[PDB]
């Protein structure tokens, strides 16, 4: 009967939801039962999700961002629910919590690392495969680690398989993380000092010397890798430490020259695309300004540019005095002075 | 913060699920009072696991219990036949009383059957939307998941494949001769394997492994026990035969397990070619001769015909594929894969002369067959395109029949 099923998705319903009230009809009587009954009643259905958001239920697959929500899974082994053989142990009677990554996380690391461990002391598994399913569980332990939070901020041979393998992963993602240009160098500075901290302390040097109980090939590489981390990390903390309307606002474009003045006396390439970041901003704000009045606006407009390229040949002098770069605020600042000369005259 | 509020929690859960209303739930999360505190507020134990076996009806009504079966409120949550779990892992790095337990302790609740369903239900089958929604919902680290869960599909694959006196002589020949005979035929499997047909070399894979699967089945199978035992008692009739095949299945065993590893090597190069683009081959086909090149500097004529037939004949497949989907479009198709063929061929020669200086019948018949094929079409539409610039210049006096006669040789 279907009855006997209905009755313990609804006593389990109510264990889960934890909500006193007759809302089971408030919910279900829609949509709700039909759909548990053709769940239940139909081939390859495999799946349910119902979600309690604190009070409130629903019944669907899809989930919200909305907090303090609970999930419970409900899943028929069988195509229909028999009324011969007992269905109060039902295959799968799952209730989870809110955030998922969490839970695949505490999940990997706490709960099922029993069905690597027992199932291979008894029987089916004492092949390759135990070392098979053991590396590449390591392999799901490492990927939920690293995916989550770096994304928002006979026994020798194959303990050291497992010991080599995880550095393999990790040091394809440490090359792989080797205003845009400020907030770029800042977040690499700060980035790569937390993996040089990740990579120098107690746990990771253990695991390089008792690796070093192996001396085979794999040591000199994460040797010239650490190579590859160290300069780039001081390197960018020193240019960090050195990086730290518009007619009222030309006295800072001096600071502007004087930031380059107190710069150059580090590397060409950013320095010119740091011009074009300048003219990036400028073009910005010479849409920002907007017919007998637009000349007016656009001579002050004229104005400000030689002011820009006035400085740059004051720029060209104290240099002199204390070349492609020319070319390039050329390009793009004399691309936007020939659409206004355009519309000016 | 507070022991016994969750603990109270926890024994009405497991009650609602076990049916152990009061007495032994409680007692059993009751006893050793200070593991039951040094989970939910302290360090050490992530979890606190109460398993409960059974040993009279197997579980099987589980709408009570006894406790006469040992339950194990231990921190780990074993899979073995018998016992069902609960594991109330906490997703709170300090336990917080204020916080409700069900909002963060996830039952434990797990079908009394072993190890094939569950946990690919668990992993695989049930988690299909919210990664993708939350691929939806903003990441860049959609790479590598997608194959990540292949790599969940593939143990599916693998939990699916391998978890599923006159009295004494009557019992040793009923349980011997069918094991032998058994036994010698799976070692005959490589012979039931050479065929004909276009076949693809991942097909070779899958035999392989089809053969460590019951390689482990039949060895698990004789280490029932007693009839072993009773072969002990009995040798003062297939005992000869059981060392004789003994031998051959660790020769056997041996060689195919050195064989799956070393195929398996091959597969992350091999893989872009198989359903990719057709210019992609060319720039794959380096490093696929570096993996054969290096895996034939250690183990013969079945690794020779089976791998080079069968990766040209996928090579045959996608190319024909690729280009049945119009002129200068099918003759630049024409000409690449013309050149896919033949840097493949030069490649291999390459192979032959670097393999004859440090210390090919399958690729002569197909792609020597398929290259002359594709000269003769491809010189056909050049020559058609070529004859085909006279198509719309239809107001010239004397280009209105003899364009019907291209069109009769066309057609």
């Amino acid at each position: 009967v279907k009855d006997i099923r209905f009755d313990y998705i609804r006593d389990r319903v109510c264990s889960c939801l934890k909500v006193p009230d007759s809302a089971y009809d408030k919910l279900v009587s829609g949509d709700g039962r039909t759909s548990l009954v053709q769940f239940m009643e139909e081939a390859h259905t495999k799946r349910l999700l119902i979600m309690l958001d604190g009070k409130d239920l629903s019944a669907t697959v899809k989930p919200p961002p909305k907090f303090k929500k609970k999930t419970v899974y409900f899943l028929k082994l069988q195509e229909t629910k028999l009324d011969n053989d007992n269905i109060k142990k039902l295959v799968i009677h799952g209730e989870i919590s809110e955030n998922p990554l969490e839970t695949l996380a505490a999940i990997s690391q706490d709960v099922f690392m029993p069905v690597l461990t027992a199932p291979a002391n008894q029987q089916g598994w004492p092949d390759v495969v135990a070392k098979e399913v053991t590396e590449n569980l390591h392999k799901f332990v490492s990927n939920v680690f690293v995916t989550i939070g770096q994304m928002k901020g006979q026994d020798k041979i194959h303990i050291l398989e497992s010991a080599i393998v995880t550095w393999t992963k990790q040091i394809k993602n440490v090359l792989k993380a080797d205003l845009t240009e400020l907030n770029f160098w800042s977040e690499r500075a700060a980035n790569l000092n937390s993996i040089h901290e990740q990579l120098t302390s107690e746990k990771t040097q253990k695991v390089v010397k008792v690796l070093e109980l192996a001396k085979s090939t794999y040591y000199p590489a994460f040797q010239r890798l650490f190579r590859e981390v160290e300069a780039a990390q001081q390197e960018a903390n020193d240019n960090v430490k050195f990086l730290k309307l518009v007619d009222l606002f030309k006295p800072i474009m001096h600071t502007l020259m004087l930031i380059w003045k107190h710069s150059k006396s580090s590397s060409t390439r950013f320095v010119t695309l740091m011009q074009e970041i300048c003219n990036d901003l400028i073009m910005q704000a010479c849409k920002y300004v907007p017919s007998e009045a637009v000349d007016k606006l656009r001579m002050t407009l004229r104005v400000l540019g030689t002011f820009k390229n006035y400085y740059f040949e004051y720029r060209a002098l104290s240099m002199q005095d204390t070349k492609f770069q020319n070319n390039s605020l050329f390009a793009r600042l004399d691309s936007f002075l020939e659409r206004c000369h355009d519309m000016m005259d | 913060m507070a022991l016994d509020n969750r603990h109270r929690l926890i024994v009405g859960k497991l009650a609602e699920a076990f049916g152990l209303p009061e007495n032994v739930i409680e007692k059993t999360l009751t006893q050793d009072k200070q593991a039951v505190n040094s989970f939910f507020t302290p360090a050490g134990p992530p979890s606190l696991v109460f398993v409960y076996q059974v040993k009279e009806d197997k579980l099987k009504d589980g709408s009570v219990g006894p406790v006469d079966n040992k339950p194990t409120l231990h921190r780990i949550g074993p899979h073995e036949r018998i016992h069902n779990s609960v594991y109330f892992t906490r997703l709170n790095p300090k336990g917080i009383n204020e916080k409700t337990l069900e909002a963060d302790m996830g039952s434990g609740e797990l079908s009394v059957l072993w190890a094939l369903e569950n946990f690919k239900a668990i992993v695989s089958d049930l988690y299909l939307p919210i990664m993708q929604e939350q691929q939806q919902w903003g990441k860049m680290s959609t790479e590598y998941l997608e194959d990540f869960l292949s790599s969940t599909a593939k143990f599916g694959s693998m939990l699916t494949e391998a978890v599923a006196d006159d009295d004494t002589l009557q019992e040793m020949e009923e349980c011997l001769t069918e094991w032998c005979r058994e036994a010698e035929l799976l070692l005959n499997q490589t012979n039931k394997i050479k065929d004909g047909e276009e076949r693809g070399p991942d097909t070779e894979l899958e035999y392989w492994r089809t053969r460590m699967s019951n390689f482990n089945s039949i060895t698990e199978h004789l280490k029932k026990e007693c009839k072993l035992v009773l072969g002990i008692c009995s040798h003062a009739k297939a005992y000869l035969r059981w060392r004789g095949l003994d031998v051959q299945i660790t020769d056997a065993a041996n060689e195919s397990k050195d064989n799956v590893k070393y195929l398996a090597t091959l597969e992350k190069s091999m893989e872009p070619m198989y359903q990719g683009r057709v210019t992609d081959i060319t720039e794959s086909l380096p490093a696929l001769m570096t993996n054969v090149r290096m895996m034939y500097t250690i183990a013969t004529a079945e690794h020779m015909t089976r791998l080079f037939t069968k990766i040209t004949n996928q090579l045959v497949r996608r190319c024909k594929e690729q280009i049945m989907e119009d002129k200068v479009t099918l003759i630049g198709n024409m000409k690449v894969s013309v050149e896919l063929a033949n840097v493949y061929r030069q490649q291999y020669r390459l192979a032959k002369e670097t393999l004859a200086a440090q210390p090919e019948q399958a690729i002569f018949l197909k792609f020597d067959l398929s290259s002359k094929a594709l000269h003769k079409l491809i010189d056909m539409f050049t020559t058609i395109h070529q004859f085909s610039s006279l198509e719309q210049h239809t107001h010239i006096e004397g280009l209105d029949t003899m364009l019907k006669s291209l069109n009769n040789i066309i057609d």
